[PDB]
RNA sequence: GCGAAGCUACCAUCUGUGGGAUUAUGACUGAACGCCUCUAAGUCAGAAUCCCGCCCAGGCGGAACGAUACGGCAGCGCCGCGGAGCCUCGGUUGGCCUCGGAUAGCCGGUCCCCCGCGGGGUCCGGUGCGGAGUGCCCUUCGUCCUGGGAAACGGGGCGCGGCCGGAGAGGCGGCCGCCCCCUCGCCCGUCACGCACGCCGUUCGUGGGGAACCUGGCGCUAAACCAUUCGUAGACGACCUGCU
RNA sequence: CGUUCAUAGCGACGUCGCUUUUUGAUCCUUCGAUGUCGGCUCUUCCUAUCAUUGUGAAGCAGAAUUCACCAAGCGUUGGAU
RNA sequence: ACCGAACGCCGGGUUAAGGCGCCCGAUGCCGACGCUCAUCAGACCCCAGAAAAGGUGUUGGUUGAUAUAGACAGCAGGACGGUGGCCAUGGAAGUCGGAAUCCGCUAAGGAGUGUGUAACAACUCACCUGCCGAAUCAACUAGCCCUGAAAAUGGAUGGCGCU
């Protein structure tokens, strides 16, 4: 009940290959299993690119099927496309998982300190909204 | 080799209303619902139109094979809705050289007892499959008539009733004894 | 090469281990099939095959050469006294099986019963089931005795009830009542074990299970003869007069090369004393004992409405090995397995 | 310290595979409702083959033979076995870590059940292949204990339901009181969403 | 000659069973191939076959229940809490669970409708390279002091009594009364704790599993084997029985 | 050939195979010895199916019958020389 | 007896030939492109096993065709006259066989594909229309798969297993 479609002019996320972690502007498709795939804005060159590894998005900039780079990195300008992208909840928990990954040691442990406390205040808060579901319904 | 997408309509008409739960068609109009899980075929059954006027049935990729299970959905989801709409009547016509083909339906259309066939004292009990009837017919002589809405259910049990009536270790280019399905037909045309 | 002339094989291999059965009292091996509707009943009962006797009757199958001919026939009786049910006892259904659950036992239960629990009587104390007894009179025990059903009536499958035999009133030397599972078959698991909770320390008498004229299956262990040769055992041809080395043997074991002997080929071992499992006994009788009423009822046994003499089924001079039959009796056609005094299922 | 894997919609050698190497490095492994792991290729096909397996015993004493267990959880055990060398101690060590079962029973009813996507149907057979459940063909071939394995399990999915229903109202529970809290734990949260969660 | 008992004969007599999957085949629907086709996707009938049932055996496989050594020296079963002292070793935070789907899913809330606080429905609103994410979640890891804040009635006494749920191999929880004690998480102030002088098996599950030894409280009061017997048994063992 | 009709059933002239229940080739194994034929008895296995189950075929009207499939479950006998 | 490589006792490194689901050291690569489904799948020098011949199973090629001048299939309409044409009479007026094998009307029908006849008759098989409405058909060829394919203790891509 397919909502993405290869497109020409589709932004694909590149889940891994070189270009992990960059956007591209799929120009065309070459074949069954391989497309003809920019970057522009991106930084990531007119170059063919495999199915395989571009998961893809809900955008969809509008230029012709066989652009001329120029023309693919002007529509991208246009639909700001790289804002777009970063205000994705998809691009946040990208960032998320970074900043994670990023984390110090000494961080870490103030993490740790704060979860610690901020579990507990909800599950003060849990427990009383039981304690209250309890009377209403007796 | 693969094929980059193939598809079909069915203009379902007004009379009738279909939905579909993912990959289930449902059918319901005139006659009673009339459900069909194409779980088993790996398609992509876009119901669309306001008035939901048709079903189309997309196959991406598809090798031969695969292509070709295509159109028979599309087929079976027709089939549905004539059943709905209209309804399916196997005429089945006895025919004997000799020994009259005696038949009595007993619990509705459900069983079916086939006295003496070639003489056979054994008597030929024949359930239906469940949402068919039979029935005797009257005007024309020896002759059944299975209504029902499922194609499928009406067949088999038309065939079933066929096949009870088989001679055996004798030579059926002579020996042309039993019931056999004379017409498939409609319950009501329009 | 090949043999020459075919034959039959000599025996069934689906009975084998030919070896002396590891039971004496004769195992049901599967009750039948409950269903809901039909009320609940016992499945099966336990006997003692006194002997057997000509019986004659009219036949009435349209069609033989016998109709409405008078025939005589085989039967045997077997002394089948009321048994009581002592226990009930859950069984759970499981991937695994069909585990047992949850047994309870009545208050009180007879010496004839309590024997069992002993290999020697003599020397013991006779302290079986004293501590557990307690449990029926007080307020603790019998509350955790309604939890113990109420979980069965919650939880298990099967219920049968155990029963035991009223050796006491046999002619038999043993005092040693056997006991037994009997499997109740009838409706919801709270009815059938309801039913059973009622019948505990209580008499069943045969009557109550089997009916007149009803086939069941006699299950019981065979008469047992001891080692025997290939012959008598297997029923292989006896070799011929000149043959150096004996000739009620098996000429050739196996052919040389899967160069083992089989389980197929005919060896001497146990004859008899195997478990055995016949079905299809007819009932032609079910006879009330003795009683008294001022005198004693001893005709109604082998009593008919056209004899209507005054005989038991006791022959002249006693059923051979055995006694007199004083109780009730089932008179099944034909012969059963095993021997005078086995005790027969 | 143990993995419990839901042998459901797996492949029977595959997942195998995976359990044995495991079951050699010393992990305990449990693997559960077997009777819904499934081999490729059309059932037909596997009874046959499994019909072969049956076939096979030794002549003159079918009693010492090739112990043709019936059980789903047995197959899977049997060829857990193939693929380890039991013959040796090391071999019949790791054996005893592995833990089948008919279904799904007590122990690992109530336990976060692993999958291993490496052996998962979904994943390694084309769509437009056929396949046997094992459950079918044990049944075939001479298991008893279908129906019975089935509808105890019934009854797990049942009381299943109503732990998870009791689970998904506490989550509820937990989003609002976050909602009630929020601006007294907003010096928290915060940082644990510049470092990387909540997002 | 005739012969009880016993063994025994198609040389007498009795008993011998029901399902499932399907094979070949014939078919239904039905495309590929505007028609047609048992076939491709889907559905049927189907057998001395096959597998199971009944039947025989019953696993270095389990079960429920009984009794558990009064004694003339005894010896044990629970319960709770103590002291040493061989041996066997692995380990060195937990995760307490929807079902499942994959050419789809997950969660909400129902304004509205049906069923037994829930279940089902539609409708709408959210997520969906999954953040109501195992790429996860939970838990903290020095000890104490006093003297402020944020957070605050939470925790304990192997605290004590009642009411539940759990049978697949339950073996685990939950919820309710009463007694006494404490101020724990998060920020900070404020000092001190062999600071053993750079250096390894540290850190826990742990009162671990097994064996022998010292304390209290409440319970207990044997069977088995042999010999003896029997003959439903038997080469011998084994088996079946009897004995204030 | 089969009134006719190549193929119901057959099949020349040609040709391709499988099998080791025939016999040959061969001489590896054994000559400090593997008891040399039949029959008897007993078990089991195979199918290349005579019979029986369920089936397609005919020059199958029935009866009898060949041809072929699934099929080795169960049988396959007493005698004269 | 093949392929690699030829040996004092050892430490480190590297290789060959072969390997790398697990047994079993190594693919636990987000390896690449195809093909292929087997109710007997296949799965690696020596090697331990099959052929001719078939298959709208599928996938490629090759060469021809067809065709809006209106197709291809599918149903519907006709299938004649010179003419018992010549030889053969045992009867062949299209129809056991064989040499012939043209014309008329033609829109178009062969001196005739069969079925059937003692022989006819009768039936059947081009050219064109109507509904219909764009692509469609034939012959070869080769890849995997299948048919061809039967043996005796239970059994061996080494095993488990693998789609
Ligand atoms: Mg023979
Ligand atoms: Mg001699
Ligand atoms: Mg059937
Ligand atoms: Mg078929
Ligand atoms: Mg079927
Ligand atoms: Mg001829
Ligand atoms: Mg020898
Ligand atoms: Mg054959
Ligand atoms: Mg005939």
């Amino acid at each position: 009940v397919f909502r993405r479609f290869v497109e020409v002019g589709r932004v694909a996320y590149v889940s891994f290959g070189p270009h992990a972690g960059k956007l591209v502007a799929i120009v065309d498709v070459i074949d069954q299993n391989r497309a003809l795939v920019d970057g522009p804005c991106t930084r990531v060159r007119r170059q063919a690119m495999p199915f395989k590894c571009m998961q893809l998005t809900d955008f969809i900039l509008k230029f012709p099927h066989s652009a001329r780079q120029k023309y693919v990195r002007k529509a991208w300008e246009k639909a700001d496309i790289n804002t777009k992208w970063a205000a994705t909840r998809w691009a946040k928990k990208i960032e998320a998982r970074e900043r994670k990954a990023k984390m110090t040691d000494f961080d870490r442990y103030k993490v740790m300190k704060a979860k610690k406390m901020r579990n507990r205040i909800i599950k003060n808060e849990v427990k009383k909204l039981q304690r209250a579901a309890l009377l209403k319904a007796s | 080799m693969k094929t980059i997408l193939s598809n079909q309509t069915v203009d379902i008409p007004e009379n009738v209303d279909i939905s579909l739960k993912g990959r289930t068609v449902i059918v319901k109009g005139p006659r009673g619902t009339l459900r069909r899980d194409f779980n088993h075929i790996n398609v992509e059954l876009s119901l669309l139109g306001k008035k939901k006027k048709r079903l189309r049935v997309d196959k991406w990729w598809g090798n031969r094979k695969e292509l070709a299970t295509v159109r028979t959905i599309c087929s079976h989801v027709q089939n549905m809705i004539k059943g709905v709409t209209l309804g399916f009547r196997y005429k089945m016509r006895s025919v004997y050289a000799h020994f009259p083909i005696n038949v009595v339906i007993q619990e509705n259309g459900s069983l079916v007892e086939i006295r003496n066939f070639l003489g056979e004292k054994y008597i030929r009990r024949v359930r239906m499959r469940p949402g068919v009837a039979c029935s005797v017919s009257q005007a024309q002589k020896d002759e059944l008539v299975l209504e029902g809405n499922d194609i499928e259910l009406v067949s088999n049990s038309a065939a079933l009733i066929q096949q009870a009536t088989t001679v055996k270790n004798k030579d059926i280019r002579k020996f042309l004894d039993g019931i056999y399905v004379s017409e498939k037909g409609t319950v009501q045309q329009a | 090469s090949h043999r020459k002339f075919s034959a039959p094989r000599h025996g069934s291999l689906g009975f084998l281990p030919r070896k002396r059965s590891s039971r004496h009292r004769g195992k049901v091996k599967s009750f039948p099939k409950d269903d809901p509707s039909k009320p609940v009943h016992l499945t099966a009962f336990l006997g003692y095959k006194a002997g057997m006797t000509h019986i004659v009757r009219e036949v009435d199958r349209p069609g033989s050469k016998v109709n409405k001919k008078e025939v005589v026939e085989a039967v045997t009786i077997v002394e089948t006294p009321p048994m009581v049910v002592v226990g009930i006892v859950g069984y759970v259904e499981t991937p695994r099986g069909l585990r047992t659950f949850k047994t309870v036992f009545a208050e009180h239960i007879s010496d004839e019963c309590k024997r069992r629990f002993y290999k020697n009587w003599h020397k013991s104390k006779k302290k079986a089931f004293t501590k557990y007894c307690k449990k029926w009179q007080d307020d603790a025990g019998k509350r955790q005795l309604d939890k113990d059903f109420s979980s069965m009536k919650k939880y298990c499958q099967v219920i049968r009830v155990l029963a035991h035999t009223q050796m006491r009133l046999l002619p038999l030397r043993q005092k040693k009542a056997h006991l037994m599972e009997i499997q109740v078959n009838g409706g919801t698991v709270a009815e059938k074990l309801d039913w059973a909770r009622e019948r505990l320390e209580q008499q069943v008498p045969v009557s109550q299970v089997f009916g007149q004229d009803e086939m069941i299956d006699v299950i019981g262990v065979t008469k047992g003869k001891g080692y025997k040769g290939v012959t008598s055992r297997w029923h292989t041809k006896k070799l011929p007069r000149k043959t150096h080395r004996g000739l009620r043997k098996v000429a050739c074991i196996g052919a040389w090369h899967p160069a083992r002997v089989a389980f197929s080929v005919a060896r001497a071992g146990q004859k008899g004393y195997h478990h055995r499992t016949e079905i299809n006994k007819k009932i032609y009788k079910i006879g009330q004992g003795y009683l008294i009423k001022d005198g004693k009822l001893i005709k109604n046994n082998a009593s008919t409405d056209y004899d209507l003499s005054d005989k038991s089924i006791n022959p002249l001079g006693g059923f051979v090995h055995y006694g007199e039959v004083t109780n009730d009796f089932v008179m099944l056609k034909g012969c059963v397995v095993g021997t005078k005094k086995r005790v027969l299922t | 310290q143990v993995l419990v894997l839901d042998g459901r919609g797996h492949l029977l050698g595959r997942l195998a595979a995976i359990v044995a190497k495991q079951v050699l490095l010393g992990r305990k492994v449990v693997v559960v409702r077997c009777e819904g792991i499934n081999i490729s290729g059309n059932f037909y096909r596997n009874k046959l083959k499994y019909l072969a397996f049956l076939r096979k015993r030794m002549n003159t004493n079918p009693s010492r033979g090739p112990y043709h267990f019936r059980a789903p959880s047995r197959i899977f055990w049997r060829t857990v076995r193939g693929m380890l060398p039991h013959k040796t101690k090391r071999g019949q060590a790791a054996l005893d870590r592995l833990k089948v079962f008919d279904g799904i029973p007590p122990p690992y009813d109530k336990k976060k059940r692993m999958v291993v996507p490496a052996a998962l149907k979904v994943v390694r057979l084309k769509p437009t292949r056929k396949f046997a459940y094992l459950g079918r063909l044990a049944h075939e071939v001479g298991w008893k204990y279908q129906a019975v394995t089935a509808t105890l399990e019934e009854k797990r999915k049942e009381k299943a339901k109503i732990h998870y229903r009791k689970k998904k109202q506490l989550m509820r529970l937990r989003k609002q009181a976050e909602k009630n809290v929020e601006k007294k734990i907003d010096r928290f949260t915060e940082v644990l969403k510049t470092h990387g969660f909540l997002v």
